[PDB]
């Protein structure tokens, strides 16, 4: 994790680059098979992809210099380093595929264009986000 | 005081010993159980905004020139019928209010009956001895489909009238007693001046004597035979584990009847029903586009538009392509009715049943249920296909092959898919019992081995893998916030906690009185299983 | 105040979760990161029903 | 210039599919970061998950 | 749970003086297209279903969160009496029916 | 003992959200390419008349200090305060919901000049942009309201913790992105 | 074990608890009843043949399916053998406790070999 | 065709859709003025004025508001002749194959009378000498007084009728019911 923070800088000075290069090379470059004058989209585009990456590459940056030396980022490691225990894991749910029905109804709801359709669509996948995060808390039953 | 009431009450009735046993009747506690109450609270509202109803409708045909208060349609020949149903709604305070009440009420009673229907048929409650209420409540249903048939046919609108010339040929169109039948009924030809008398008489007296009577009835046998419960703890073919009418059950029922009545209230104003100002008067040569009854018809209307032309030509005689139809819609009843005795045939079950089973050990039954279901749906939305057609840009003649080839090919991929779902929801409660509750805690062991924590609901041997519990017909948790894992630690509001000194003692409270309540259940499974044993 | 679910950790060069550190490779148990199990199936409260039909 | 209703259909159904795209990368690329064996550094892992990293 | 009990019972009050002030002064009678006031007209019937929903229903919330914080934790096991009935009544029966016809 | 691993559902959480930059990448993009293309005529001044910018700095105030109690609901998470997260979240449900009805006023009183969406280009782009950002305050606030159901239901552990600090990165970028929005719109006109 | 009703609860584990499974020949039945159905919506008042060929094909399709359903087909064991597989009735040695304890597959590593895996050649028997 | 968005067609298919205009008001009428020179058949519409007449083709007796005289005569005549096609109070209706009588909410007054004058693809012709000028705003008069017009008692479900009515109890109602029913009871 080390290293996957730091080749991050590759593809964000390249983005950087080429949006300045895009930039003047636009405003400034008479072709004859184009028209002078920034591109607006390709500019916006560029900066903000090597946006993504520098966010990506800066957080895991941050995020790596508090870490200690972990056996997977060890050279030499045994097996048996990570004796103890991973996280927890989810062994089953049925809201993803309910969550997923849940878009594919207001997705027809705005194609349709019906108001009511969308309404329902909304609330139903408000719903079954709502379920999937409270699933491993619903409290025992309080008779 | 009021010892010297029960005094006298009790000196003239004897009536301490009948009563002790009345509110200590047990009920079962489900929310399933409640179902039936919908019904009951749902026609409760409909008889007494009925009442209040008739005191401003006139059934009669007379033709007159509407003056009333919809300025709109004044001037315009129309019955007395539909002019008073005018007047109800633009000329009585509120009157428009207790009409959508009547109809939302309609509405809600004849799903409250089939939801409860579904419920009585997936968990097993017709079977002996409970055949009588399954009949009973099959009777229930379909006068309560022609009750409401008859209410919405009364304002005598052109809506209500074509459905009425729909049903007005259909009887005609019978094989041998087809235009006696008619005449019979609607005084003639249609349409007739006792016609909506004889609609409005059976509408507001014959049916709901019948259902009244039937509905009382149905109660009584209810509560003669307490009950019938879901397996679970401690509960056994002979006993009843739930809770006692007074004080829990009585204040339970009234509170969610007036749920029920405050919901339909609701309804009564912010949604818009049977807007009967927008369609004219009757006319037999005007029609709009769709037009279909009501939803608890529709099945019969959709029934009639996925029929092919099937016209037998006899000598000098005609069978109607309708005919068919009606045949189709006496199988559906008539299977519907006698489907305890066509169980007990196949299945050659004729043993005492207290004790429910859930759906998922039924697969047979279920997938039966869920292809029924799908038929039902199918005639449903066919019968409305043009609404369908139109709102959602598919074609009308494509929406009738839908409907002839679904009827065919949906019940089967329903019962396909609905059996292989039961047999799986089964595998997942049979793993938990083998194995244990999957924690989703997935540790690494130091050889490497990523392994789930289970947690085993019964006792283990000596080598991890623990004795698995066999199947015992209730429901087994299968996460482990289930079982309190999960629980809030924390008691107080939302803002500040309680002092340590009254929360420590809280928790200390509630835990002794958990595991005394599953004491109680454990002492139940112990003394049934000695009871069983002779 | 700290809740009673909270693990007991010392609050001295150790914190058992941050923005962005924490001590599993994974999402934290939901049911106490420091709770042994399995445990006995006495604790559990679960009472297998005895069921007998006809 | 397309009054038909199918345009509408492709639309909304290229965005479910490119939910489903989103959805996977993210913890396809949460799984390199996090949830690694004992000595499986970045540069020991097979060309196809590095591949699936970019 | 006091205070969550009388929240449903004031909401519940208010709900039914509301419903009452609405039918008596709440102007009930029809207006047409191009009136003034059509819109105090076509909310007649709404605020009525809105005001008589909002007192029966928080009358039922009331109640129903009533029982299930202050009545009691209550388990009750009943014995069953059905089935045929006994054998001595069973005779008995179709001996007195036999009489009565013999 | 235990090593200080990365939080793997904060990793997760920010993956996301740098999907998330992209797709106002995409409306940014429109919006800019719209208001050259005013600008080349000149028609662009006319259509800004209708911005009511000081109205638009005291509700991104109210966004913005939302983010600094957001912060402080987290800042008690990080230590066992179950009551400290629960008193911030609400303060910060309400001051966002504040943001919601304030920004659905200024639609309803943009529509009163002539400032629509089938108006002119300046009302499509203008609306596309708030409107896309808009739904995203409004999921933001569901979800302040499902983690604060979940502090009531679940046990406060670690796992609810970090639950909470990942819907606060959420609620960050989306003040982030209408700082950035707001300064596009109302400053460069 | 365990047979209720000529289904086994080895496949259906609820066995005793409900009906569990219909008998072959309800289904063949049912399915020719709806082939018949199905054919004979071919007769009637329609002029197009786009839905006489959405008829054709679905009753082809269910005659096939029928017919899979009576002569049930079965199908044999590939007794094949490709590339570095091994014929049924071998054991799998456990090639990582063989890494871990040096033994079996790793028994026979020379010092060089031992070298190879930073294992000092001292640590003998 | 052209002012209503119908023209011009871009796919063949059942029934050309009414979409977003091409043209203007005046490119609308120059192209109508050449067509109009090759012979020509209807004509629009016009007042006191050489304007389009809409908000005046609001019924026979129309001076500021709709007479509720010419509603309850309208209405009969749409019943008799516009019901079927479309719904009772023009929400729209199906058709034999793809087709189907649409909404009638997005068309203004001049364009109902040229739709009723003209026939546009499976909808009949009602020339003047059948349905005449009186008769036609009438039939204007009850259609948008209809439209615009809430309705007196609740949320008009789209006017649909029984379809809509049950699909909001039958499916959204009963399940309030059931929720408030699992808070009550118990799930075991
Ligand atoms: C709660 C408090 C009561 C509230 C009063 C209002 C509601 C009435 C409640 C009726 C249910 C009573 C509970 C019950 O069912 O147990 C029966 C119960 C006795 O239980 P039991 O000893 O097991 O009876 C069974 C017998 O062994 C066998 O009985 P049998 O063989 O002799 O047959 C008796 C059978 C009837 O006979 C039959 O079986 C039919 C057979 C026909 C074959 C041909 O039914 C009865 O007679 C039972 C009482 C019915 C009375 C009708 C209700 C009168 C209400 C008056 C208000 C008017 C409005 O009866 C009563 O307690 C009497 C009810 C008292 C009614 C007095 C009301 C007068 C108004 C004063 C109000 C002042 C304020
Ligand atoms: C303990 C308790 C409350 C138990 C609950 C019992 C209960 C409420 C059961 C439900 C009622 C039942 C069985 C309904 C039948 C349902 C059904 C099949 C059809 C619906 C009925 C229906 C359509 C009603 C509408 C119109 C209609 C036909 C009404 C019936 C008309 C008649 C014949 C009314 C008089 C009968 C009546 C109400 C009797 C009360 C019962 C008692 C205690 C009678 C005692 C009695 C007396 C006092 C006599 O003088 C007498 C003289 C000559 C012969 C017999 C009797 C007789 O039985
Ligand atoms: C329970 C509830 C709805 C509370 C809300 C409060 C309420 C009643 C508000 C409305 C106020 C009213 C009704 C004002 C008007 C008063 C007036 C002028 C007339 C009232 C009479 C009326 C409406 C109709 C005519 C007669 C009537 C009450 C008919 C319907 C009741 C019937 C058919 C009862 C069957 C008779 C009988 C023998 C019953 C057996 C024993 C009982 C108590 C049965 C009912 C019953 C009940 C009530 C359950 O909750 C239940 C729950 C779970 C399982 C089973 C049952 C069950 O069987
Ligand atoms: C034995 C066993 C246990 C199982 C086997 C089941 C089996 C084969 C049973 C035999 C079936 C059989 C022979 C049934 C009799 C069929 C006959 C002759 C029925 C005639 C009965 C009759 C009078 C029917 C009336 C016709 C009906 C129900 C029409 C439906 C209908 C009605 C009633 C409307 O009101 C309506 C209103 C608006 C739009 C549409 C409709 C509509 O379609
Ligand atoms: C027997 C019914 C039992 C009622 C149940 C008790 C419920 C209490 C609340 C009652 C609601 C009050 C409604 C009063 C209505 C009102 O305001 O009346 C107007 C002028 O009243 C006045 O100033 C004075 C009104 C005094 C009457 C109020 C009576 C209530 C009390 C005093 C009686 C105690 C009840 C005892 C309970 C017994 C229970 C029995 C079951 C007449 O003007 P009008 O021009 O004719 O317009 C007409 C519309 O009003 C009209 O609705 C109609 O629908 C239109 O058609 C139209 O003609
Ligand atoms: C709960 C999930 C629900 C899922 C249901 C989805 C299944 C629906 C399938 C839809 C197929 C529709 C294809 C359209 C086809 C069409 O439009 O053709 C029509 C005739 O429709 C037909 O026969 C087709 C009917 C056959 C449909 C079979 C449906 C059975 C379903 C229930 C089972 C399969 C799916 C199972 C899924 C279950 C899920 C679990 C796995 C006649 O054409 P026509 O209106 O006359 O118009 C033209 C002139 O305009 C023009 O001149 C031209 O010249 C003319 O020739 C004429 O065509
Ligand atoms: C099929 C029978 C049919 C009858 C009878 C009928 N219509 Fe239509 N109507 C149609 C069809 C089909 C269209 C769509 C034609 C098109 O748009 O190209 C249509 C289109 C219209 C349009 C254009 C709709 C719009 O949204 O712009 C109006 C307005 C209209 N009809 C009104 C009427 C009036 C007014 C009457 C009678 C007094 C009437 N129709 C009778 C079928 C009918
Ligand atoms: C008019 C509508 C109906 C009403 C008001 C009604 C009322 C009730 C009530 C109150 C109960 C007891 C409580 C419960 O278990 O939910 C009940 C039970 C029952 N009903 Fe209904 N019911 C109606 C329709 C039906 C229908 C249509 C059927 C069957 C087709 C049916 C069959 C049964 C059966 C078998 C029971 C017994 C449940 C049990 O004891 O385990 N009922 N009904
Ligand atoms: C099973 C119970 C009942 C059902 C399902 C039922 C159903 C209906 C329906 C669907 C309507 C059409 C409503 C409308 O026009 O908006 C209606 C109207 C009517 N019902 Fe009922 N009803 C029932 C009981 C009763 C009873 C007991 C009475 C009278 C004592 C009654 C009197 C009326 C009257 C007078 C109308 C006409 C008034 C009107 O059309 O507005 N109903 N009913
Ligand atoms: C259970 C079986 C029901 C039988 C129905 C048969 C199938 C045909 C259905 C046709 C559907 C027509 C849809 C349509 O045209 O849409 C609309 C017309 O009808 C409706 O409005 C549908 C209302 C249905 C209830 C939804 C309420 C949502 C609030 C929930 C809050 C709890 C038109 O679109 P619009 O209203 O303008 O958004
Ligand atoms: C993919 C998620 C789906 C989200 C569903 C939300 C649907 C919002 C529809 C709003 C329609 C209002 C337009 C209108 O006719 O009013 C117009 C004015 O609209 C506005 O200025 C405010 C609109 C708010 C912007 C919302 C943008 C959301 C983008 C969602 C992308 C589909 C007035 O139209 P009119 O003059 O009456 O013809
Ligand atoms: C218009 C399209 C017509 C469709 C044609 C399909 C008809 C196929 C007929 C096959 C007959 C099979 C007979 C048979 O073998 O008996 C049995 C069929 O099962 C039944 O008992 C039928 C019960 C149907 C009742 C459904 C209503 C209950 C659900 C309501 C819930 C609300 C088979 O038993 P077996 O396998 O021999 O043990």
């Amino acid at each position: 994790m080390k290293s996957s923070a730091k080749l991050m800088y590759g593809p964000t000075v390249f983005m950087a680059a080429m949006a300045v290069i895009y930039i003047f090379a636009t405003m400034h470059v008479s072709d004859g098979g184009s028209v002078k004058g920034v591109e607006w989209v390709g500019s916006v585009a560029l900066v903000l992809s090597a946006g993504l990456t520098l966010m990506l590459g800066v957080y895991l940056h941050f995020t790596e210099v508090r870490v200690d030396v972990l056996p997977e980022d060890w050279e030499e490691a045994e097996v048996a380093d990570k004796a103890g225990t991973l996280g927890f894991f989810s062994p089953s749910s049925i809201w993803p595929a309910a969550m997923s029905g849940a878009v594919g109804f207001l997705a027809f709801g705005v194609v349709y264009f019906h108001y009511w359709m969308i309404a329902v669509g909304l609330m139903l996948l408000i719903f079954t986000i709502t379920k999937l995060n409270l699933q491993y808390g619903v409290p025992k039953e309080k008779h | 005081s009021l010892a010297t009431v029960g005094n006298n009450l009790d000196s003239r009735y004897t009536m301490a010993s009948g009563i002790r046993r009345q509110i200590n009747k047990v009920f079962p506690t489900h929310w399933s159980f409640m179902l039936g109450e919908i019904a009951l609270y749902s026609f409760i509202v409909l008889l007494l905004t009925g009442v209040y109803l008739t005191l401003f409708f006139d059934p009669s045909i007379t033709k007159v020139i509407y003056d009333g208060g919809y300025l709109p349609l004044n001037g315009v020949e129309m019955s007395r019928a539909y002019a008073t149903a005018l007047d109800i709604s633009f000329e009585v305070r509120g009157g428009l209010f207790i009409r959508q009440m009547h109809h939302w009420a309609a509405l809600l009673f004849v799903v409250s009956m089939l939801v409860h229907m579904l419920r009585i048929f997936f968990t097993g409650a017709f079977r002996r001895p409970r055949e009588a209420n399954w009949i009973i409540g099959v009777v229930l249903i379909i006068l309560g489909m022609a009750e409401g048939f008859m209410g919405y046919s009364l304002p005598d609108d052109l809506l209500s009238g074509v459905g009425l010339r729909i049903m007005s040929a259909i009887i005609v169109g019978l094989p041998i007693i087809g235009t006696w039948m008619h005449w019979l009924i609607f005084g003639g030809d249609f349409p007739s001046d006792l016609m909506l008398d004889r609609f409005y008489i059976a509408h507001v007296l014959i049916i709901p004597a019948i259902l009244l009577g039937l509905i009382a009835a149905h109660l009584a046998l209810v509560w003669y035979q307490k009950h019938t419960q879901f397996p679970g703890a401690g509960r056994t073919e002979n006993n009843v584990i739930g809770i006692r009418i007074m004080p829990l059950f009585a204040v339970k029922a009234v509170a969610f009847g007036l749920i029920v009545f405050g919901f339909l209230a609701l309804l009564a104003g912010v949604t818009t029903i049977n807007a009967i100002w927008n369609l004219g008067p009757y006319n037999p040569s005007q029609v709009s586009a769709g037009s279909q009854p009501d939803v608890y018809m529709l099945w019969t209307d959709g029934a009639a538009r996925v029929m092919p032309a099937w016209e037998l030509y006899l000598g000098n005689y005609t069978i109607p392509a309708v005919f068919w139809v009606a045949v189709m819609l006496g199988i559906l009843v008539v299977l519907l009715v006698t489907y305890p005795f066509i169980e007990r045939k196949f299945t050659g079950d004729d043993a005492h049943h207290n004790l429910l089973q859930r759906p998922r050990d039924v697969p047979v039954r279920t997938s039966l249920g869920v292809m029924a279901l799908v038929f039902y749906i199918l005639l449903t939305v066919s019968g409305g296909n043009d609404v369908y057609a139109m709102q959602f840009h598919v074609s009308l003649n494509a929406m009738t092959w839908i409907g002839r080839i679904g009827l065919i090919v949906g019940p089967a991929i329903a019962y396909f898919i609905t059996y292989r779902l039961c047999i799986g929801l089964q595998r997942s409660d049979r793993e938990v019992l083998e194995h244990g509750i999957e924690t989703g805690i997935i540790k690494q062991m130091p050889n490497g081995a990523f392994i789930e924590v289970h947690q085993p609901l019964g006792p283990v041997d000596d080598h991890g893998h623990p004795i698995p519990l066999p199947y015992a017909g209730a429901a087994v948790p299968k996460q482990m916030n289930q079982l309190g894992y999960a629980e809030v630690e924390t008691r107080g509001g939302f803002f500040g906690p309680d002092p340590e000194d009254i929360r420590a003692k809280a928790k200390e409270i509630e835990h002794a009185n958990h595991i005394e309540e599953a004491n109680t259940l454990r002492a139940l499974n112990e003394a049934n299983i000695e009871r069983d044993k002779n | 105040f700290v809740d009673p679910a909270w693990p007991e950790h010392n609050p001295a060069d150790g914190h058992v979760v941050t923005e962005l550190i924490s001590k599993v490779a994974g999402a934290s148990s939901p049911w106490g990161d420091d709770k042994e199990f399995p445990v006995s199936a006495e604790e559990t409260g679960y009472v297998h029903p005895y069921t007998r039909i006809n | 210039h397309s009054p038909g209703l199918g345009s509408d259909m492709w639309i909304v159904g290229v965005g479910a599919t490119g939910i489903g795209s989103v959805a996977s990368a993210i913890n396809m690329l949460t799984t390199i970061l996090c949830l690694r064996a004992p000595g499986m550094t970045m540069f020991r892992m097979p060309i196809f998950t590095w591949n699936i990293f970019v | 749970a006091a205070r969550a009990v009388t929240f449903w019972l004031v909401l519940g009050i208010i709900g039914g003086l509301g419903f009452l002030a609405t039918y008596i002064f709440w102007p009930w009678e029809y207006k047409a297209h191009g009136d003034e006031g059509l819109l105090a007209y076509t909310l007649y019937t709404p605020m009525l279903g809105i005001t008589s929903g909002l007192c029966i229903l928080s009358l039922g919330f009331a109640v129903v969160l009533y029982v299930k914080k202050f009545i009691p934790e209550e388990i009750a096991v009943q014995r069953r009496h059905d089935g045929p009935s006994e054998e001595v009544d069973r005779r008995t029966i179709v001996a007195l029916l036999n009489d009565s016809w013999q | 003992a235990a090593l200080n691993r990365p939080n793997m559902v904060s990793v997760g959480t920010i993956v996301f959200l740098s999907q998330e930059l992209m797709f106002f990448a995409g409306l940014f993009a429109m919006y800019f390419v719209s208001r050259a293309n005013g600008l080349a005529n000149g028609s662009w001044g006319e259509q800004t008349d209708h911005l009511n910018v000081p109205y638009a700095l005291l509700i991104t105030v109210i966004l913005v200090s939302s983010s600094v109690t957001c912060q402080f609901g987290v800042f008690a998470a990080e230590r066992g305060d179950v009551y400290g997260l629960r008193k911030w979240f609400l303060v910060t449900i309400i001051l966002g919901s504040i943001f919601v009805i304030g920004q659905g006023y200024e639609y309803i009183t943009l529509v009163g000049h002539g400032l629509t969406i089938q108006s002119s280009v300046y009302g499509s782009a203008f609306f596309i942009t708030t409107g896309f950002h808009a739904l995203h305050v409004i999921a933001g606030v569901m979800a302040f309201v499902v983690v604060l159901m979940r502090i009531h239901k679940s046990k406060f552990t670690p796992a609810q913790a970090t639950a909470a600090m990942v819907v606060s990165y959420y609620w960050h970028f989306v003040d982030v992105v209408w700082i950035g929005l707001f300064i596009t719109i109302y400053f460069i006109q | 074990p365990e047979i209720y009703r000529g289904v086994s609860t080895l496949d259906e584990p609820s066995a005793a608890w409900g009906w569990h499974g219909l008998k072959r020949n309800t289904i063949q039945l049912a399915g020719w009843i709806s082939v018949l159905f199905m054919l004979g919506y071919n007769f009637g008042n329609h002029k197009g043949h786009v839905e006489t060929i959405w008829l054709l094909v679905i009753t082809a399709l269910l005659v096939i399916g029928l017919l899979i359903h009576l002569f049930e087909p079965k199908l044999s064991q590939v007794r094949t053998i490709t590339s570095r597989n091994k014929p049924v009735g071998h054991v799998e040695p456990d090639w990582t406790y063989d890494q871990a304890t040096l033994t079996g597959t790793w028994g026979n590593l020379t010092d060089s070999q031992l070298r190879s895996v930073n294992i000092e050649p001292s640590r003998v028997a | 065709q052209v002012h209503s968005g119908r023209m011009p067609i871009l796919r063949n298919e059942a029934q050309a859709e009414r979409k977003a205009p091409r043209y203007t008001e005046a490119q609308t009428l120059a192209i109508a003025a050449y067509v109009a020179a090759n012979g020509g058949g209807p004509g629009l519409v016009y007042n006191e004025d050489g304007t389009l007449a809409m908000e005046e083709l609001r019924g026979e007796n129309y001076d500021g508001q709709i007479t509720s005289a010419d509603v309850a005569r309208g209405g009969d005549l749409f019943r008799l002749n516009c019901a079927s096609c479309h719904n009772f109070t023009g929400r729209g209706g199906a058709l034999s194959s793809g087709k189907y009588a649409p909404n009638l909410d997005a068309a203004n007054e001049q364009e109902i009378y040229q739709a009723m004058l003209t026939g546009p693809q499976n909808m009949p012709k009602f020339s003047d000498r059948q349905l005449s000028a009186d008769e036609k705003k009438d039939i204007i008069a009850f259609i948008k007084s209809t439209k615009e017009t809430p309705s007196p008692g609740g949320y008009s479900l789209g006017s649909l009728g029984p379809v809509a009515e049950g699909l909001f109890m039958w499916v959204f109602g009963i399940l309030v019911l059931v929720a408030a029913a699992m808070w009550i009871g118990s799930r075991s």
